[PDB]
RNA sequence: GUUGGGCGUUGCGCCAAACUCUAAUUUAUUGAUUACAU
């Protein structure tokens, strides 16, 4: 039937083993769009296969392009893959905390597309531009498994026609197919994002855990929802009062059932 | 009230093509310009007593000056290397010395009204983890500067590093064991901050865990074993020469060394 | 000279004028080999004989600045890589908005620098007959297509003095330059001058052409000899030769071993047909060191292979 | 936990305390770890260990109450215990820094990247200090 | 998957709805749409223009809270 | 960390060599090029 080249070595690649190798054919077979006929039984097998080969994988940032932002006119750097912890030293007042700031209003887009709807998130606010110029741009590449991601976001002062448009082309792949990972098996890992701020240093206090016996009983049990005020810094402690009250009473509510199934069991005898 | 006027909204949706409008935009959005700047200009002329204070806010942040704020959407502006730009986004150690410094001086001149000094009174200032944002540059000099500004002030602080705590004599600094008050040994004033580190905090000057200085402890322990070249302490130097480098004063002393019992194994040949 | 000669093939050209043939366009979308989807929007059978006649037409009074081994007749991705081949360094840029942003209004006055007279029935012609509406309406904004025939000789005709005084400004710093369609490569042999030539290029490119098209500021990448250096698919050895890559050089090699064993299947010889054939546009030796290893009775067996 | 003024307890040197009362520099380092755990496990469903997730942490100023004792064996343990997690943080202390490998400490001045002198590793604080700081 | 789907009408063309809300994963099985509704209040918003006094319907819902 | 050579228990294992401006190639039913069937 001619299958072509191009889906031939998506194939072999899936064959040897990748995670979009398969994705970009369970697409290919589940619509007459890119040019083959849809067959179902053999896009749900890549399908199948695409969400069982993703186990394993570390998601890592690693490069960023800063250009007229807060403190750096030209900034580019390359974060190690083979090494996991990265440092930053540097006076105060040369923009450490910058490119933090950069990593965030990127990593808030990546939570809000892996986990809601929304398709929204942070943005460059006209504070932030560099005193004089009236274009700024951060561009940061996402890493899974060797396979990369693109992203940019930018602005233009509203008196000069945009100079750079914002593109998000690979985030909303990485959050594809991590929604699909998940529709077909519940228990997919999912990565973790999150920034802890300064502001953690009066994160316990009397006051919250007060009232941590009366918020919401939906909002702390579920997996796409250990993503909510988690990029605000301030390490959640309210939270986790009523996570560990939950835990440590589920402890205390099971394993009295069990001593009364085992004196019922005695009773039986 | 008049260019946020709804009617004015609904004509300019109504007609997006309007560039003659548009440049009576343009020339509203310059008459906007020029009068924030003519009230902002009758601002940045002169001041008062308030200069004194001023200018005990410029010692502890080099390369600062000119702080007025804005007549306009208000903020605060501050000049940094020939770039002004507003408080709100400075760094958070400058941000925290700032507000600190500054919030002393005024209750320093609201409590002195009329004098000619009125920046050095007398009182207590008392000041929790003073190396919480603050580089070790300015750790060393927080404190000297701090009492040089405010003279007849006490100073009980709280710190957590070495740099700022070897400006200050061995005799005023104390130590907080277990349960019971400590004073420090002498020789703080003006000592190295690794000494400071090993006989004030106790904490070793090299990571006790990690490989390198594992092995640059086995190597110490075999040059002095009476082997300084049974293939290990070949192994070894080959390693830590080429990590730190053959200029250090770890390993140049210890090659010395080597070089010495290198030669002590000549002359005994005949023995 | 386009509506001179317009009817005197296939004398049609009376109707699909007012029928916008812009929108005669397919659109179908062709899988990456990693993230990404690229839509293509190609004419109708009828309209690329008509769109080819026109370029061979604007061919006649035209001229194409060299240094730009975009789509020119008789230029390989070789030639490319072959002015790189004598430099030390790379900045690789890589411009956005492929092709989908050059509207017709940026090729009128682009021909009028290049002094060059059109008519106006005639420039209704060139933009209604060689470009692509993508909200199919009626008075819509009309953008340059990848997957036209049209496509190469406009999308090289709308930068061309750009690319001259990139070279005149490149060979001022002993700098080389070199384009493929929009994979704009710079390489010198002078260390630290890449970023005078990134910063003449950003400002060049927003000045003639406008702020139509940016530097895209996310694949913008450095190279030398410490790591691998490549101009478009080419590889840069570090004793300045031109080759595939060793992953490739052993695929191929092990591939027309295998055809000695008679253990591969149909399907593939036609890949090491395909593979033999084109190791001969990139490094014309490979070939003569196969012969050198296995002897010409193997390699003289697959490109006459029945 | 104790349930008469809904409070917490946590027992050291076989003294019980609640964590309202506790220092100021054990509570932040306390909430840091609890959000990681309870982030981890419920991102993380039904395994045999479900703090080896992936993803990014972004640690910002962790000299915060910390004596300069913990700073030798923060980084080391965040690694040990989380083991899949990338951990790029900023640091003010040359006591964190003598940890982690020359060619990860990314120096930055006059808005420019420098890269850290070889030998960053276990070394002499002093040497550290002068080549990393510019500090005396 | 969830999808609530009321129709409405004003003596004439129906103005649908669909009111929908779907778990992350299982996105494409139900999407809400609004198109006639807004339509229906732009239709008031323009007669509220033409006419200052036009009338306009009552909509309103009672609990058991009304008197407790 | 990257590049070119060699052997063959060859959709790549091993051997033998080298280089470090702070810094690695992906698009077809399109157009240019190599090659077979014409
Ligand atoms: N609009 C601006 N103009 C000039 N400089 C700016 C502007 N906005 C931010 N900056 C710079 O950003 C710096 C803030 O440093 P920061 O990002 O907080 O890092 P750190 O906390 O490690 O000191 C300041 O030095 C300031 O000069």
């Amino acid at each position: 039937q001619n299958l072509p080249s191009r889906i031939t070595k998506l194939i072999k690649k899936s064959e040897s083993g990748d995670f979009a190798s398969s994705y970009q054919l369970y697409k290919v077979f589940g619509s007459k769009e890119y040019g083959v006929e849809p067959d179902e039984k053999m896009s749900d097998y890549f399908k199948e296969l695409s969400a069982k080969q993703l186990e394993g994988g570390q998601l890592r940032v690693a490069d960023i392009h800063l250009e007229n932002y807060k403190g750096f006119e030209s900034l580019i750097m390359d974060f190690s893959m083979k090494k996991n912890s990265t440092i930053l030293v540097g006076n105060n007042g040369c923009g450490k905390s910058t490119i933090l700031d950069a990593i965030q209003k990127g990593l808030t887009h990546l939570s809000s597309r892996l986990s809601t709807r929304s398709h929204n998130g942070d943005g460059i606010e006209k504070h932030e531009l560099r005193k004089g110029q009236n274009y700024a741009s951060i561009a940061i590449n996402y890493d899974y498994m060797g396979i990369r991601f693109p992203m940019i976001i930018a602005t233009t002062e509203p008196g000069y026609e945009d100079r750079a448009k914002s593109n998000y082309s690979g985030i909303n792949e990485l959050g594809s197919i991590f929604k699909t990972a998940h529709s077909i098996n519940p228990n997919v890992s999912f990565p973790l994002i999150a920034m802890y701020t300064v502001e953690r240093a009066n994160d316990v206090s009397t006051r919250d855990i007060e009232n941590s016996e009366e918020i919401k009983e939906a909002q702390i049990w579920d997996k796409f929802k250990a993503y909510n005020k988690s990029l605000t810094g301030k390490a959640d402690f309210k939270l986790f009062f009523r996570w560990f009250k939950e835990l440590i009473e589920i402890e205390n509510s099971d394993n009295a059932d069990i001593t009364a199934l085992r004196a019922e069991i005695r009773a039986k005898e | 009230k008049d260019l946020d006027n709804p009617l004015l909204k609904a004509l300019l949706a109504e007609n997006k093509n309007s560039e003659t409008t548009k440049k009576l935009l343009e020339d509203h959005q310059n008459s906007l310009k020029v009068l924030k700047e003519k009230l902002n200009s009758y601002y940045s002329v002169n001041s008062k007593t308030l200069h004194t204070v001023e200018d005990a806010m410029y010692s502890f942040l080099p390369g600062f000056s000119n702080l007025k704020l804005q007549r306009a959407p208000l903020d605060l502006i501050v000049d940094k290397n020939n770039v002004s730009l507003s408080v709100l986004q400075l760094s958070q150690g400058e941000k925290t010395i700032l507000a600190l410094i500054a919030d002393i001086a005024r209750r320093l001149t609201l409590l002195n009204p009329n004098s000619v000094n009125p920046l050095d009174g007398t009182g207590i200032v008392l000041i929790d983890e003073i190396d919480l944002h603050l580089h070790p540059s300015w750790q060393q000099n927080i404190i000297p500067r701090l009492e040089k500004t405010f003279k007849n002030i006490q100073f009980i602080v709280t710190t957590h590093s070495p740099q700022v705590c070897h400006t200050i004599d061995s005799q005023n600094i104390w130590l907080l064991k277990n349960g019971q008050k400590f004073k420090a040994p002498k020789g703080v004033r003006g000592a190295i901050s690794s000494w400071v580190l090993e006989n004030l905090f106790e904490v070793a000057q090299r990571p006790p865990e990690d490989k390198y200085t594992k092995l640059l402890q086995e190597y110490k322990n075999l040059v002095f074993s009476e082997k300084y070249a049974s293939e290990d302490a070949r192994k070894l130097g080959a390693t830590l020469s080429q990590h730190f480098g053959p200029d250090d004063e770890t390993l140049v002393e210890l090659k010395l060394e080597i070089e010495k019992r290198i030669w002590e194994d000549d002359f005994e040949k005949d023995q | 000279d386009i509506e001179t000669t317009l009817q005197k093939a296939y004398p049609d050209f009376d109707v699909l004028l007012k029928s916008r043939p812009a929108t005669h366009y397919k659109v179908y979308k062709i899988p990456k080999r990693t993230i990404g989807y690229r839509i293509i929007a190609q004419p109708t059978p009828r309209v690329k004989a008509i769109q080819r006649d026109i370029i061979e037409i604007l061919k006649q009074h035209t001229h194409i600045h060299d240094a730009a081994t975009a789509y020119v007749d008789g230029k390989n991705i070789l030639d490319n890589a072959k002015i790189h081949q004598s430099s030390v360094y790379l900045l690789k840029l890589d411009l956005v908005n492929f092709f989908n942003k050059i509207t017709p209004e940026l090729l009128f006055k682009a021909l009028a620098r290049q002094k060059v007279d059109i008519s106006d029935t005639n420039k209704n012609l060139l933009k209604q007959f060689c470009f692509w509406n993508r909200t199919k309406r009626k008075n819509g904004a009309l953008v340059l297509s990848v997957g036209a025939p049209s496509s190469p000789f406009i999308s090289n005709i709308v930068m061309s003095s750009f690319d001259e005084e990139i070279s005149s400004f490149c060979k001022e710093n002993k700098i080389s330059y070199s384009r493929y369609a929009d994979d704009l490569t710079f390489s010198t042999n002078e260390r630290d001058v890449l970023g005078l030539a990134h910063q003449k290029v950003k400002t060049t490119l927003i000045r003639f052409f406008g702020t139509r098209i940016i530097i895209n500021n996310n694949k913008i990448v450095y190279s030398s000899k410490a790591h691998n250096r490549h101009v478009t698919g080419v590889t840069l050895t570090n004793n300045n030769k031109l080759s595939l890559g060793r992953e490739r050089k052993r695929y191929i090699t092990s591939l027309v071993f295998k055809f000695k064993e008679g253990k591969l299947s149909n399907v593939d010889i036609n890949h090491l047909r395909g593979l033999i054939g084109f190791a001969y546009n990139i490094e014309p030796a490979f070939i003569e060191r196969l012969e050198k290893k296995y002897g010409e009775s193997t390699i003289k067996s697959i490109k006459k292979y029945s």
